[PDB]
């Protein structure tokens, strides 16, 4: 039946902090990286206008 | 200790890829791959050492 | 580059921080990237051999000039270390690019020297040109074939 | 007794005005004599720094003083000194290699190797003036140079770009001016420009302080600082890569040697006033900068903007009083006119080739043309403060010249300290994406560009010939610094209590 | 077998190179070759034994 | 166009040791180092060649070693990283067992593998040590220059990066000259009652003098 | 002589060997003379080499000339005279 | 306060009399060298390693490295001056009189190798320089 008590216990939540690598990367991309890319284009706005 | 048994397993591993790669080809998204790896005691007998 | 046909405008945009390269799915491994494409040859050639090749490729300058620009370096350290007057070694540097800058300009023109519409016109005609350049006095080249260079002629 | 500063300023303008002699076509003869000329001044130069030039001196040497107008009490008046030599001997070795990378020009050859030696001579002119209007006049004789290069061999916004700079320019000089005829009008009896009678002078705090805005306002038009910067994108991105070595490398630091010699040695008083003032300011033009970088599509402006960035450390040694941080400034424009110059030079060689403006579409350049992608590896590695090369010894010195300054007290010490760190993190930021967008990934590029493609024997010894004092700089920094460790502690004698 | 030769030595460095903080065939008061490389050592929770 | 791993024989107007002369029938190019050098005609009998190929080979691996252990430590001891280095005195010097035994054990365990070579040689393939893994298959090698895993663990024989009769040579040239060199640190350690480094120090200065004349 | 021992009770002793070196201005002087020599060397040399691209049809074919607005004025000029090669065809027509 | 308004504070004189009798201070003393507050304690060690940075000295002596000499003494100088009037004025009572005199004997002994150094004079500089280095010796003994 595959026993659902068995497969989001360890399996899924197990292979997804695996695959997403424990999160904090993406979060670094979200956070940090993509936010001084928009920084930057701040930035130059206010060079350029 | 850690420093010459992780050179041993990343050679080992690295050797392993370049065994695989003649079967599965040099993608490192192929050849690198676990899922697809099984059974390589019979063929790699120094490497599974 | 140039187009001689107005190009198709870009309906989608694109990422400006993306890695401008292939798609990883259509990247051809070991090919793509060096990493399979050096199978080994008997047939290598000798080490000095490429030197000679690779040192002849460049046009090196001939006889007096080679001579000199083999033969000022070594001569300016020898200098330097035997203790010898540094007003010699100007002296000799200055003589050096002097020389060299008027055996330079002894030299014959090329094509590519010249304007981009000297360049592109008649081969034969460029020929011509090329070959008179190099034979007669500039008066004489300047008095047959100065309307050449006003480029509103045309 | 012979007039080596007056025959070194006069030769190369002096040997151009003869290229229009020639009749020749083309651009061989005309390249060859500029050249030779080139050589010839480097060489003159070379003479004069190693048999007439005593680096223990903190005095002034080589002094020739000619008077030409009796009314302004002006002469014509040429020295040099620990502080001017270095960037002479940069102005020679710059406009020799950006002559020398011009060579590919076939259109009006003539009138450009003109303009270069006269750029050539005006910049020599500058760097060993010692008379306040001969300095305004040498500042002065390069608006026409720059602006026939940018409106005749610039990019596509190449008018734009000259009318800006010369306007801007001009706007800035003008207030150069102004503060001339204040200082050399405050005699009280006859009006006097020589600097070494000038150097002595007292003012009033206010007077003082108005001065040194005069002065101020200009080096900072053409020094690149926070908000007078707007000129040098545009004009710098639209330039010609040859002349793009003598605007990112020589004319740069002209703005940072009259602050040095006009404002922080004739003025002390009010530069102790403006230095905490000027810190803020470095630091968050440093930080600014940094962060526009990335917003630049253009390789060119990206450029332009990393030399704004790298601008600030020297302003940050400038207004930290002390001789580590002068040192460190001096080290700085040395290390910028040896790093930006072959920038430029890679950026305009690489799209002679490729024809391509911005970054989002010049992938896989490295694999038809790895030579460049070396080179431009290697001066990134200068940009980012690498150790090994002088920029990194550099930031370092300016870094202790903070630390070691009295003027400041702990908490803005930590605050401007921690300022330009967050600088050599952004330096990369940017940087390291340019190449990643630049010559990273795989494009299939034409048969034709497998071969007779990448940089030839002249580039890559233009790449090597300055990439080698960078190295030189970095393993041993007392190169340079030993040329003016003693001019520059005259230069701080006047900043302590006496 | 240059790929080989390697793996076979760092077998013998993972095998053979736990005995150099451990004590080698100790006979009494043995000091083992770490310590007394590290003779000025800091040791907080074993400054006494 | 790939990589051959045959020996390649020099051809018949290969430079001699005595340009001018007929080398001899027996020596046609095909052994590393041949120079048609046999003024005795040692090697008329093709067996006997080949025993004396192998055992000029054995000889030359030996006096490299022999030399290289002679020198590197004496240039270590001038130098002054080692404190009373002598290659003369090492065999009398005190070790950690006798010299007797120790030559008995060196015996035995030197004489195991003098005989393996020599089965080798007699039986060529009769011992292997290369392993014979699942797929791999192993080449052939040649008497006297086996190796794969061991031996050979860099792969510079085979073809690679210089035939296999270039590096031959090479080695049997620099064997030749090592053998020489041995006989002649052999002669001088009796002679000047010196070490080599030292006799080439007084060598190089005045070499007019300090030579074979002057004890 | 520029040799310190410093003990340290529970720390092992260190040996500091020191030298206050420093090039003299005579040695930079040589420096900078040879580097300039090897600029002005240089400059001649591979002024007198060949130049593999701006000397090729790739560059001046195209209509390069050294300057850098050669492309955007080339492009600009050829649309110019494809609009006047169409109307040179309809007065020839 | 975030910085200071006036000129920089030049050469604080010291409080020990370790100076010149008639001037009050010493000629190799330079204005603008960061001293670190340490104590007592780190002033006795730095001015230890100072005087064997002083005695790593004899390589810098030469005909063409002369100004490099005078550079590195008044540098060291200013600081094992002012270290020196640290640990004399925390020394006890009985001990001030003899370290006072070594101090004034060691800057002594630097005024007259700059001294030396000034007139380019090789020989000297070597003399005035072994003096020093005896001195430097002495001061390392008395500090350890
Ligand atoms: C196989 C070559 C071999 C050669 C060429 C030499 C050569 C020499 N040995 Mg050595 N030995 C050699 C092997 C061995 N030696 C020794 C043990 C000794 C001793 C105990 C002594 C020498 C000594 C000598 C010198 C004889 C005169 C001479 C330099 C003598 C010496 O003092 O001169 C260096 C000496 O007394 N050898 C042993 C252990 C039994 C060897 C085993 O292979
Ligand atoms: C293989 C090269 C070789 C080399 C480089 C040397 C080097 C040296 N020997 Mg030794 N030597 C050698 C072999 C060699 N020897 C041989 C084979 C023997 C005898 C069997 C000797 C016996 C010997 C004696 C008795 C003495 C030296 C001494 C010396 C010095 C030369 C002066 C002289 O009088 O000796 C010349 C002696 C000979 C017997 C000549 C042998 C030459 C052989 C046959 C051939 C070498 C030639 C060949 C071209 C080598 C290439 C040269 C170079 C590229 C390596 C010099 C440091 C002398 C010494 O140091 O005194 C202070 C001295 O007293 N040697
Ligand atoms: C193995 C020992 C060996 C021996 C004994 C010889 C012997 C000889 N060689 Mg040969 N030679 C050899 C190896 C050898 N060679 C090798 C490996 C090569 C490389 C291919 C040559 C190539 C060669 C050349 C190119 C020449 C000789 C020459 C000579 C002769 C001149 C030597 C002499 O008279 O001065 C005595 C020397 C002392 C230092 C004492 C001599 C008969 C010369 C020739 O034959 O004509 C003269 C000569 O020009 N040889
Ligand atoms: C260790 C012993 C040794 C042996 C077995 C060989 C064997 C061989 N040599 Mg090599 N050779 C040697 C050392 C040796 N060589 C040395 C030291 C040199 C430099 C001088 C050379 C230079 C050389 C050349 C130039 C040539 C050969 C060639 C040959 C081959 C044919 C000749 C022959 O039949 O040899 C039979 C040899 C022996 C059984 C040894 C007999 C020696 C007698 C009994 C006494 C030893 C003499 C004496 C003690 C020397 C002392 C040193 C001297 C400086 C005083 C054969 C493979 C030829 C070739 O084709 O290459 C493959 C050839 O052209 N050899
Ligand atoms: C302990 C027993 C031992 C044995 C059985 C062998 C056996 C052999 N040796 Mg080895 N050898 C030994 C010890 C031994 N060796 C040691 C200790 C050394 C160091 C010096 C050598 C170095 C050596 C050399 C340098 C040579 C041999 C050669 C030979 C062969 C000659 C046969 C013979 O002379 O009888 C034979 C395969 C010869 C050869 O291989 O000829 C083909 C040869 O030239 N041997
Ligand atoms: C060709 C064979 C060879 C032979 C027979 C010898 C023989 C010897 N060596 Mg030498 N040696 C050689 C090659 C050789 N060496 C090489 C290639 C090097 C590297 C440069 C050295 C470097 C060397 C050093 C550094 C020392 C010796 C010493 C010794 C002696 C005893 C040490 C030992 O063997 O057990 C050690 C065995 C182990 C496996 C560990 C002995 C005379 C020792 C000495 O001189 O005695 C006082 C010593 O200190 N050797
Ligand atoms: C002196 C030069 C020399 C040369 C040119 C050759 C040449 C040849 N040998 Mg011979 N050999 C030599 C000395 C030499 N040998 C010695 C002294 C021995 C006795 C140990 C042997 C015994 C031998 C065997 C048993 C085998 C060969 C093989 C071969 C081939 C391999 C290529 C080569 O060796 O690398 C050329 C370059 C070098 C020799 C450089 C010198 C090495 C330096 C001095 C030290 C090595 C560095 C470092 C310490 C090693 C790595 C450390 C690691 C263990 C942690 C080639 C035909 C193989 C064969 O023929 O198969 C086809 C074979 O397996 N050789
Ligand atoms: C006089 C000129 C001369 C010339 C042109 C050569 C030429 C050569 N030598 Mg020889 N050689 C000479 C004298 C000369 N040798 C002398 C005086 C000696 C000392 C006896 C040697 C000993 C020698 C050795 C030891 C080796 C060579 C090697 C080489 C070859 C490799 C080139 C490198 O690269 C080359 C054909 C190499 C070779 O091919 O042998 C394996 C090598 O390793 N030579
Ligand atoms: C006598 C005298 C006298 C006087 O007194 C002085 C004088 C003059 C100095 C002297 C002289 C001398 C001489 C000349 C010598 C020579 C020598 C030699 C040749 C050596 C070699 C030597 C050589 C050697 C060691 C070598 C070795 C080698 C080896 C191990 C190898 C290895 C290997 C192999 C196999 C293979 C693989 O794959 C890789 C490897 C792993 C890598
Ligand atoms: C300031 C100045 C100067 C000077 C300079 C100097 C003083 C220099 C020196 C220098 C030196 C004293 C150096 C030394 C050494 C070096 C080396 C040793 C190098 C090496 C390198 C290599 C080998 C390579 C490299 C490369 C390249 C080229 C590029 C790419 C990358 C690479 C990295 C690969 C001059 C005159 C210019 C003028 C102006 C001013």
């Amino acid at each position: 039946g595959q026993k659902r008590i068995l497969g989001d216990n360890i399996i899924t939540i197990i292979y997804n902090w695996s695959a997403n690598r424990g999160y904090i990367d993406a979060f670094y991309s979200t956070f940090l990286i993509k936010g001084i890319r928009s920084l930057s284009e701040l930035v130059s706005f206010f060079d350029r206008r | 200790t850690h420093a010459y048994s992780k050179a041993l397993l990343f050679l080992a591993s690295g050797s392993l890829i370049h065994s695989m790669g003649t079967i599965v080809g040099y993608s490192p998204d192929k050849s690198q791959n676990m899922v697809l790896m099984g059974g390589l005691t019979k063929h790699v007998p120094i490497t599974k050492t | 580059g140039l187009t001689d046909i107005e190009p198709d405008l870009n309906e989608d945009p694109r990422d400006r921080w993306a890695t401008n390269g292939v798609a990883p799915e259509d990247f051809v491994y070991g090919k793509y990237d060096e990493h399979h494409t050096f199978y080994e040859s008997s047939e290598k050639g000798s080490f000095w051999g490429a030197v000679a090749e690779e040192y002849n490729s460049m046009d090196p300058p001939t006889g007096f000039q080679g001579l000199i620009s083999w033969l000022f370096l070594p001569a300016v350290a020898a200098g330097m270390y035997f203790n010898v007057p540094g007003d010699y070694l100007f002296i000799g540097a200055g003589l050096f690019v002097i020389i060299f800058c008027i055996i330079e300009m002894d030299k014959p023109d090329q094509p590519h020297n010249f304007e981009p519409q000297i360049y592109n016109m008649e081969r034969g005609a460029r020929d011509k040109l090329i070959a008179d350049y190099n034979t007669m006095d500039i008066w004489d080249f300047n008095e047959k074939y100065g309307d050449l260079w006003d480029f509103t002629l045309k | 007794s012979f007039p080596w500063l007056t025959t070194i300023v006069v030769l190369p303008i002096f040997a151009g005005s003869l290229i229009f002699l020639f009749p020749h076509r083309g651009n061989k003869v005309i390249r060859w004599y500029t050249i030779c000329i080139s050589m010839i001044e480097l060489l003159l130069m070379t003479y004069v720094f190693f048999y007439h030039f005593q680096p223990d001196d903190p005095l002034i040497q080589l002094v020739e003083d000619y008077k030409w107008i009796n009314f302004f009490d002006f002469h014509w008046r040429l020295g040099i000194d620990g502080l001017s030599i270095g960037p002479i001997l940069l102005t020679g070795f710059i406009t020799t290699l950006a002559t020398l990378a011009a060579w590919p020009v076939t259109r009006n050859s003539q009138l450009f190797h003109f303009l270069m030696l006269a750029m050539y001579s005006a910049q020599i002119g500058l760097f060993s003036s010692r008379d306040l209007l001969l300095f305004f006049i040498m500042w002065e004789l390069e608006l026409i140079p720059v602006y026939l290069l940018l409106s005749m061999w610039g990019g596509k916004k190449r008018l734009y770009s000259a009318t800006k700079f010369i306007l801007y320019t001009a706007g800035g000089s003008i207030f150069l001016l102004m503060g001339v005829l204040g200082v050399g009008l405050y005699g009280s009896n006859e009006p006097t420009l020589n600097l070494e009678t000038l150097v002595n002078q007292s003012y009033p705090v206010a007077l003082e302080i108005i001065f040194y805005i005069g002065f101020f306002i200009a080096f900072a038009v053409k020094l690149p600082i926070i908000p007078l910067h707007t000129w040098l994108p545009d004009t710098h991105g639209e330039a010609h890569y040859s002349t793009c070595m003598l605007l990112a490398g020589i004319l740069l630091k002209m703005g940072a040697y009259g602050l040095v010699r006009i404002n922080m040695e004739l003025l002390p008083h009010a530069h102790s006033i403006f230095s905490p003032w000027l810190m803020i300011i470095g630091t968050m033009q440093i930080i600014y900068a940094a962060s526009t970088s990335p917003g630049q599509r253009n390789l060119k402006k990206r450029i332009a903007y990393s030399s704004v960035s790298h601008m600030g450390f020297i302003i940050i040694g400038i207004s930290s009083i002390t001789d580590t941080g002068l040192n460190g400034a001096i080290l700085q424009i040395i290390s910028h006119g040896f790093i930006g110059a072959a920038l430029f030079f890679l950026a305009g060689t690489s799209y002679d080739r490729i024809r391509l403006v911005y970054l989002d579409e010049m992938g896989g350049i490295a694999i038809p043309m790895p030579k460049i992608f070396t080179l431009f590896s290697s001066f990134s590695m200068a940009s980012l403060a690498l150790p090994g090369m002088s920029g990194f010894i550099a930031e370092l010195i300016v870094f202790f010249g903070l630390i070691t300054s009295q003027k400041y007290l702990l908490i803005p010490k930590l605050l401007i300290t921690f300022g330009m760190a967050i600088g050599m993190i952004l330096t990369p930021i940017y940087l390291l994406s340019m190449s990643r967008q630049m010559f990273y990934g795989y494009k299939l590029f034409n048969i034709s560009n497998s071969s007779f493609f990448d940089s030839g024997p002249r580039e890559l010894f233009v790449s090597t010939s300055i990439f080698l004092p960078v190295i030189g700089i970095g393993v041993y920094p007392d190169l340079v610094l030993s040329l003016s460790v003693e001019k520059v502690e005259a230069i701080l004698s006047n900043y302590f209590y006496r | 077998n240059t790929m080989l030769f390697p793996l076979i030595i760092l077998i013998m460095f993972t095998l053979f190179v736990g005995f150099i903080g451990i004590p080698f065939n100790q006979e009494g008061m043995d000091l083992d070759i770490l310590t007394k490389w590290l003779t000025p050592s800091i040791n907080l929770l074993h400054s006494n034994s | 166009g790939g990589i051959s791993s045959v020996c390649e024989p020099l051809p018949p107007d290969r430079p001699l040791w005595f340009p001018g002369s007929t080398p001899p029938q027996w020596l046609d190019g095909s052994l590393p180092g041949d120079f048609g050098f046999d003024p005795l005609g040692l090697g008329s009998d093709p067996e006997t060649l080949r025993w004396f190929a192998q055992a000029e080979l054995m000889h030359s691996r030996w006096a490299m070693l022999a030399v290289a252990g002679i020198l590197i430590p004496e240039w270590l001891e001038s130098i002054g990283l080692m404190e009373n280095f002598n290659w003369y005195d090492a065999g009398s010097r005190e070790y950690f067992a006798d010299p007797t035994t120790l030559f008995v054990v060196q015996l035995a365990l030197m004489g195991w593998v003098e005989g393996r070579r020599w089965a080798d040689y007699v039986n060529p393939g009769c011992v292997d040590i290369e392993p014979k893994l699942p797929n791999r298959k192993n080449p052939k090698p040649d008497v006297g220059y086996p190796g794969g895993l061991w031996f050979d663990f860099m792969m510079w024989g085979r073809g690679s990066p210089e035939p296999v009769m270039v590096l031959r040579t090479k080695e049997i040239k620099n064997g030749r000259l090592a053998m020489l060199a041995f006989v002649g640190l052999c002669f001088q350690a009796v002679y000047t009652g010196e070490g080599p480094l030292e006799n080439l120090s007084r060598h190089v200065a005045d070499p007019g003098h300090c030579n074979i004349f002057s004890a | 002589m520029a040799v310190l021992v410093e003990h340290v009770e529970g720390q092992r002793d260190l040996i500091t060997h020191k030298s206050i070196w420093h090039l003299s201005d005579a040695a930079i002087k040589n420096v900078y003379l040879f580097y300039m020599m090897f600029t002005c060397w240089g400059c001649c040399v591979f002024g007198a080499a060949k130049d593999p691209y701006y000397d090729s049809e790739q560059y001046r074919g195209d209509g390069g000339d050294g300057t850098g607005h050669w492309v955007y004025e080339k492009q600009e000029d050829i649309e110019e005279a494809g609009r006047a090669a169409l109307w040179r065809e309809e007065l020839i027509e | 306060q975030l910085w200071l308004d006036g000129p920089l504070p030049g050469l604080r004189p010291a409080e020990n009399k370790i100076g010149n009798e008639e001037t009050g201070t010493r000629t190799f003393l330079k204005k603008g060298i960061y001293m670190a507050n340490i104590g007592t304690k780190g002033s006795a060690l730095r001015l230890r390693k100072y005087a064997f940075d002083l005695l790593a000295m004899e390589d810098l002596i030469g005909q063409d490295t002369l100004n490099y000499v005078r550079r590195y003494l008044r540098f060291k100088g200013t600081f094992m001056y002012y270290d020196f009037d640290k640990v004399i004025s925390a020394a006890p009572v009985a001990d001030k009189p003899p370290l006072t005199n070594l101090a004034n004997r060691l800057f002594d002994n630097f005024e007259k190798l700059q001294e030396a150094v000034k007139l380019k004079d090789v020989p000297l500089t070597r003399s005035c320089y072994d003096d020093t280095a005896v001195t430097l010796q002495e001061v390392m003994n008395r500090m350890a």
